[PDB]
């Protein structure tokens, strides 16, 4: 039970170390960096995570998943802070960078320290490099290993997903998601990488920045996101690379399978169909409000800073190109209520995603029209067959319980000090995966208290995992 | 390509994949499925239609639903659209047969080899009947040889006797135990090992001379005159008009108006109208004098309890059907002499069409983990680490034994100082099945 | 259709007149006091009353019963109005006046006049009383009226809920239960009106107070609200005539059938056994942080304090015998999100009574449960019998239509230029009919913009109504 | 006066007669009911009619039909028109039990003693429940003196040891071999006899003491903690609803909506849906972790292969219930540790009322000629040939073994040295139950 557990655990410790390989070659690369950290990191985890694995070599064979991805974070991300209590460049406490640790690995984005432009640029790697793997986690997990388990968040996914579309040699469960999805991760992140050398930027911030877009991520080489350079053609290729991003990958499995017959997949998974139509609207309705605001001179500011404003923070991905300074206090509020409708199921994603909407708006509108018509008969839409009643039930017991941990979680934030406001502005963003405070004052993690920057990294793995997988670690019935 | 996640299907999906075969599996039970799925890559699919049969087939037959209609339509759609080879389609209901040389010869529809599982049980059954004092009687995909299973018991002429102190004599035509079932799991034959009471010993025989094997080891015991039977369904009709002609039966139906059209059907046959526990009913129609008391029903418990019963008054012999065939060895042995099942001979028959040509043929004598298996050794000395090395001379993985060797039509009879030959059927036993794709790997040619 | 309705509207306008006597007949009997615009009212309303329904005393008989009780409280509403808008001792504006018109018909408690105590004591009386009409006018509706509607909200409400325990005959409905009811009604308002006579009180506060916390309003004579006489008696009659008027009347009807054989019919109902835990657990809880806080001198005034606060705000009754002062921030929020879970069903209460959050907590652990064991088969235990999954969608239902205009109505107070907490604070005021903002002591509804006073009206019904029913209004279907 | 022909009907009117008792059966089914005069008088019946029921029954009650319904008028016939004595009636269909106090303790229904299948199964399944380790519970129509059945295996305490080399030491609570049950036949206890493996060993033991009996012979293994069921009819809901409060029970049905009134009907047990063997669910709620598995349906087939497969995972123990109750012996033993008969157990409570006061209390071990019987010695010496008498000094008909002696509340263990004093309920084990006249006749008191 737990014996072959732990060998897992010290196998993926190892790859982590693997890891911590290509940061500190850039700190020998470049010029600018500090590598002992990474090589001293790469050392003593490669030891501690043989010799947990080495007596434990014996093999064996749902409550064993559960207690793996939990673990998979939890151990990852403690690791993933080592580089920072070590390196006293950025020197910075334990639980801040246990926080930075998570943040990065859990693609949050929400970051405690200042004035990181002039850091060296071998840590600058390894923060964005830890959203390229949490962002390779997250998909792994989403569409292979966490749907089996009974958590889907999968177009249709209690715990029975072949992909519906191509629903071919589905036979190794993780063997064959593992290994065709990094082809689509990997030529996901040089189009965009490339695309930024070809907007202009250096090649570390075209590569770096690749790394953070193409995962959910959120995080920066300069203290403001992508106002480091308010060039229109990185903001739409930052947008054109969310959107893309954002979606189903079984979806970018429209590719790999007898080349390019795209559009009849995209367009006929309703799951889409939605992302795109709450991505209009928001923006929409986001660009009518700057332009009857004159809160920028000229409209195509406005197109710009708008169109990525909405798909940066309602995609769950956290870049900020912009102070709110003439926004109304009202745009801050929606945009971060949008946060919760984040990137489709399936991919580096948000807090409840497209279909757990999707779901609610529709099963919300028949808890209407059966008001009216009692004896009739309803149903619901959203795929070829209407959903099993398992389904309906794992949406709205998923809504319970986020708004159960988001008020227990905030309750939590406002002992340790902090106020009923920033509380809200923090656990929303957390819980969510979303870096920024927004509010028209930020939120800065740095000011956030020690015990409450615990709380929050508590929150973001919450949103991560399906909130379930971590709540029924407390439950009596699974012990 | 299959259509069936049943027990024909189940067991074809786990005997027939060592990697040397591959196939996909077609059914609408998923908790059967993706159980059965372990055992590979699955279809979900609706009856017979294209998309999923058609599509499958080609650029990416075996046919085993509930009914024949279905089957059929799909070996059409298979042959009609793409012009599929080989396609075997089981087919049932008897009438399909009465016409099928007008329907079948005349080629109008597909079905390129029959499974028809009436006919195959019923067939059987007489083969048992044909040698007295056989419990089963396995059949290889070589008509040629064969095993014969007898029963030992105290006072036999092979109880107690060591194996080896048989073979000092080769005395006119020869044998040998190829296998020994005893308290429902398997003994490897050895020289050390025993033949204890109330076993099943295997012993080999050349198909054409049977009779002749069981009478040298005094095994043949009279021939059967007077039979009863108990089923009047698809088998018991079709047994009744097989041996009317030679043997003294009696049938026993519970159901009038099917009784009636048995009385039609088989001019000299007695058919009557009772329960099998009707105990008037046997002791009235002189059941003491019975030689066998074949019962083939329906339900598994009735005819167990019913064939203890015609042991009891008693008769000579017993015979049940236990439908399901994975109870055969448990249900077998002391008080009923014999167990029959059909999906352990309908399986038997379409794993002679699915490993033609191929390594190894799964014989009929699957029972547990145990397994006959006969495994063909393919070139010369130069491309094969089996050929021209003699039998005590191989590797065997642990439980196999060789029992003999088929080249060509004729059986020789395996010794630890024979040679295999190139393009033998090397005729095993396996106690354990985990092992064929060492076999498989032993005697397959190296690349050519 | 609407015929027969306008019979009723005016029917219902004529009987609001002939309450608006009693004021003025109050403002004579005292003469301390200006009774003319209640007798202005009576006659202005009877003839308005009276000539809509002389034209239609034509008579003829679902989509009628939803467009009835909206009336019943817009037309009524907006009828309490009129006497702030005449009398000019208050000088209290339009909209000032319909809020306090329809907080007091809606018995919501959330008042817009400064400094009450030395009002008249005629326009004082007026306040209170329509906290009783509309006190009476939810428990005729609730337990019979709008049962049949489809949003019943009481035990096993759905549709079918035909009088809950011992429920015999039952054929006459409304006129079978506005008249046995209201002796409870009755015996309970002067059970309590009395005893605080016995605890000293002047005759008029010791009635109009008992007005008050019978029909769970929170309204008072004093702008502290049970801090005029800071006895225990007072509060400690306050405490158990809330609690004891929170329960299901439904339940209350076991003193009318054949004696007192209270105990078990209380006891056997969940809801009742949950409305006892959610309120020790919260007091509980509400007291040790007292304690542990030293916030009062003396363990009984704390006791006295603590059991009073949450008791009256976690019922929707909306009474201040505090300020809060030496709370923590921590404490007024957790009382907030208490009033969520309102009184039982079938009485005076607010918006998510406890089988809303009963079945809601039953159900969110059940799909906690099937994490680990997808194969089971699992039932729901409130009743005698598990519920039909008619009941378990009218609950999601219920929550997800709550928390879309929670959030509707919440950027809409924000955009008139509140503040987010001020929103936040307000809106799950008026939405539970709960009156007091609570908060780190913050909201007086003074304050509060025009724009955002209709807002909360708007609100306000929709908490009173069950939030569907209006919310069906602005369907295509129902039109 | 019984109407019944079924195995009820014709267990009883083959115990119950041995001159010692005169009765009449009822039946409309006439190949099964002169079938079953053989075995007194048959008065051929429609329903309950007074003809047949109430002319029968004065100046020339148990009523086991189909149903329960004709039963109930049948004793309120007889009670109406005539008032007869004593009359149990068997009913089955549960209300009629869980109204049982407000019809019967109103004395309404005339059923003096009632027989209520569902209910004695059940408690008898916790009876073994509640002794773990134990096979079979045997109960005599004196509460306190009761069988308890082991099985002998290699490293077992009692195996080869000599009977007489345990009969040495008298430890605390002592035991006595009262039967010895091996290879489904019955070999009665000698001090020659040997305990060999696989065997059915027969214990006497008081009924309040069985625990420390089967302590003492180091055979009490730990109590049983997890539980799984697999019928959600009769039988299973009654024992979920007996073993949720104090063993963690789970529950297999495989009809919805079935499935959903247990979730509803029990409070702390966990019912699913599925059947029985999908390999998927027994693997996937730890089967390898249960320590008995009962099985509970309607088909016993489905029993075995389902009660066969949790051994196989495999489970700690296995239990089916095999309906029908001729087989018991057959599928015991070996791969399934226990089999249950309900009319083994139906017949068995019947013979307590029918022969209360007589010569023979029929034990519930009845299984194949072999039974059980507990016989009461009354009379003084001087009318008595067999009191007074040492237990050595009786010439007992073969086969019969003196097990024990009940005298009053007390249980003395059969002893040579022991004597027989008057009115004596002595326990006793026959191998072959042609006997009983035999000692209904030694036993009996001569003329007064
Ligand atoms: N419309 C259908 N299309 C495809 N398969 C069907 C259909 N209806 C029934 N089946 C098959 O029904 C089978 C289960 O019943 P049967 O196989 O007929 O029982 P069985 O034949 O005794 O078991 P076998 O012989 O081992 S397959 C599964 O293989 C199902 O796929
Ligand atoms: N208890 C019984 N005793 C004697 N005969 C029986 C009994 N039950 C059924 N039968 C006979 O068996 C028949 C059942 O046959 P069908 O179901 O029509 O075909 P089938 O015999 O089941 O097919 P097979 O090849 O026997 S499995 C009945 O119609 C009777 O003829
Ligand atoms: N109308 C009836 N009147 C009398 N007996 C009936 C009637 N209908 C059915 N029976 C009885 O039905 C019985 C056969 O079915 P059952 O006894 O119910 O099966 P069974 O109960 O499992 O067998 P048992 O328990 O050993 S009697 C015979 O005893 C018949 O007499
Ligand atoms: N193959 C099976 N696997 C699991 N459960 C089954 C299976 N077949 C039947 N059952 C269950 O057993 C039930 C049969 O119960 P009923 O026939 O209504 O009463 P009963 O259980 O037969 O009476 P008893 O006391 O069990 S003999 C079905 O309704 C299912 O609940």
């Amino acid at each position: 039970q737990f014996r072959s557990i732990i060998r897992i655990v010290g196998l993926l410790l190892a790859l982590f170390s693997v890891t911590m390989l290509a940061p500190a070659l850039v700190a020998l690369l470049y010029r600018d960096g500090a590598g002992v950290p990474f090589v001293t990191t790469f050392f003593v985890l490669l030891f501690c995570g043989a010799m947990c694995w080495f007596p434990n070599r014996r093999h064996k064979h749902s409550r064993d998943g559960f207690l793996i991805v939990v673990l998979f974070w939890t151990v990852l991300g403690s690791a993933g802070s080592l580089p920072f209590l070590i390196a006293d460049n950025p020197n910075i406490s334990v639980t801040d960078a246990f926080f930075e640790s998570f943040s990065a690995l859990t693609t949050t984005g929400a970051t405690v320290i200042v004035g990181l432009d002039e850091l060296p640029k071998a840590i600058l790697f390894y923060r964005q490099f830890l959203q390229w793997f949490g962002g390779m986690g997250i998909i792994v997990l989403a569409v292979a290993i966490l749907p089996v388990l009974g958590i889907g968040g999968m177009q249709l996914y209690r715990a029975e997903i072949p992909g519906p579309v191509k629903d071919t040699k589905m036979t190794p469960r993780i063997a064959e998601t593992a290994k065709a999805l990094w082809y689509i991760y990997l030529s996901l992140t040089i189009a965009c990488a490339v695309a930024f050398w070809l907007a202009g930027m250096t090649p570390f911030d075209a590569i770096s920045h690749s790394f953070s877009t193409i995962a959910i991520g959120g995080f920066s080489t300069h203290d403001a996101s992508m106002g480091y350079f308010d060039s229109y053609a990185i903001n739409l290729i930052t947008v054109v690379f969310l959107l893309i991003s954002a979606c189903n990958f079984t979806l970018h499995f429209a590719a790999f399978a007898s080349g390019g017959v795209h559009p009849k997949y995209y367009w006929k998974d309703p799951e889409f169909r939605a992302f795109i139509f709450i991505q209009v609207l928001l923006f929409l309705v986001c660009f009518l409000l700057l332009l009857k605001h004159h809160s920028y001179t000229s409209p195509y500011d406005a197109f710009d800073q708008a169109l990525f404003q909405t798909v940066s923070i309602s995609t769950t991905a956290g870049f900020t190109t912009t102070g709110f300074a003439d926004w109304p206090l009202f745009l801050p509020v929606l945009l971060l209520f949008s946060s919760f409708i984040g990137g489709c199921a399936g991919s580096t994603g948000g807090g409840m995603k497209v279909i757990r909407i999707l779901l609610l708006t529709l099963q919300g509108a028949r808890e209407l029209k059966r008001l009216v018509h009692p004896r009739a008969v309803y149903t619901i839409k959203v795929g070829g067959s209407a959903l099993p009643q398992r389904v309906v039930d794992a949406v709205w017991g998923f809504f319970s319980a986020y708004a159960l941990v988001f008020v227990v979680c905030m309750l939590g934030l406002i002992a340790t000090g902090m106020d009923e406001l920033s509380a809200f502005s923090a656990v929303a963003a957390t819980l969510n995966n979303l870096g920024p405070g927004l509010g028209e004052v930020a939120l800065h993690f740095g000011d956030v208290n020690d015990k409450a920057k615990w709380v929050l990294i508590v929150s973001m793995l919450f949103g991560r995992l399906e909130i379930f997988t971590l709540l029924i670690l407390l439950t009596p019935t699974f012990w | 390509i299959i259509l069936g996640a049943g027990q024909v299907g189940g067991t074809l999906a786990e005997n027939l994949v060592g990697e040397n075969n591959d196939i996909t599996i077609v059914d609408n039970n998923a908790d059967r499925l993706r159980e059965l799925q372990d055992k590979l890559r699955v279809v979900n699919g609706h009856a017979s239609h294209p998309d999923v049969l058609h599509e499958a087939g080609a650029q990416d037959l075996v046919a085993v639903t509930n009914t024949d209609e279905t089957n059929m339509a799909a070996c059409q759609v298979a042959f009609t659209l793409f012009n599929t080879p080989n396609r075997v389609a089981r087919i049932r209901s008897p009438e399909y047969l009465a016409e099928k040389e007008a329907l079948f010869k005349s080629g109008a529809i597909p079905v390129d080899h029959l499974i028809a599982p009436e006919e195959l049980v019923t067939s059987y059954i007489e083969r048992l009947i044909q040698y007295p004092g056989a419990l089963q009687v396995v059949s290889f995909a070589e008509q040629k040889v064969s095993l014969v299973a007898v029963k030992a018991y105290y006072g036999g002429p092979l109880v107690g006797n060591a194996l080896s102190a048989l073979r000092e004599h080769m005395p006119h035509i020869d044998t040998r135990v190829a296998a020994i079932f005893r308290q429902g799991r398997p003994i490897r034959p050895q020289g050390t090992t025993i033949i204890e009471a109330d076993d099943e010993v295997f012993f080999v025989a050349a198909s054409n001379h049977i009779r002749s094997v069981m009478s040298e080891l005094q095994r043949l015991e009279k021939p059967y005159r007077r039979i009863m039977i108990v089923g009047g369904g698809n088998i018991g009709a079709s047994l009744a008009k097989r041996l009317e002609q030679t043997y003294s039966v009696k049938l026993i139906e519970r159901d009038y108006q099917r009784a009636e059209k048995l009385s039609e059907q088989l001019e000299n046959t007695i058919v009557f109208c009772g329960d099998a526990a009707d105990q008037e009913l046997l002791t009235e129609e002189n059941i003491d004098q019975v030689d066998v008391f074949i019962a083939l029903t329906n339900e598994d418990e009735t005819n167990i309890m019913s064939a203890m019963l015609a042991k009891r008054m008693g008769a000579k012999k017993v015979m049940v059907l236990i439908q399901r065939g994975a109870y055969v060895d448990l249900v077998q042995g002391g008080v009923i002499d014999v167990a029959i099942s059909p999906q352990q001979a309908t399986i038997s028959a379409l794993l002679t069409h699915v490993r033609r040509a191929d390594i190894v043929n799964v014989s009929s004598l699957r029972r547990g983990a145990a397994e006959a298996i006969e495994a063909v050794a393919h070139g010369d000395e130069t491309t094969s680490k089996v050929v021209g090395r003699a039998i005590g001379d191989i590797k065997l993985p642990p439980g196999t034994t060789i029992g003999a060797v088929v080249r060509g039509e004729e059986v020789l009879i395996a010794h630890d100082r024979t040679v295999i030959e190139q393009d033998d059927h090397v005729v095993m036993f396996l106690v354990d099945k985990k092992y064929v794709p060492d076999v498989e790997a032993l005697f397959q040619p190296s690349p050519f």
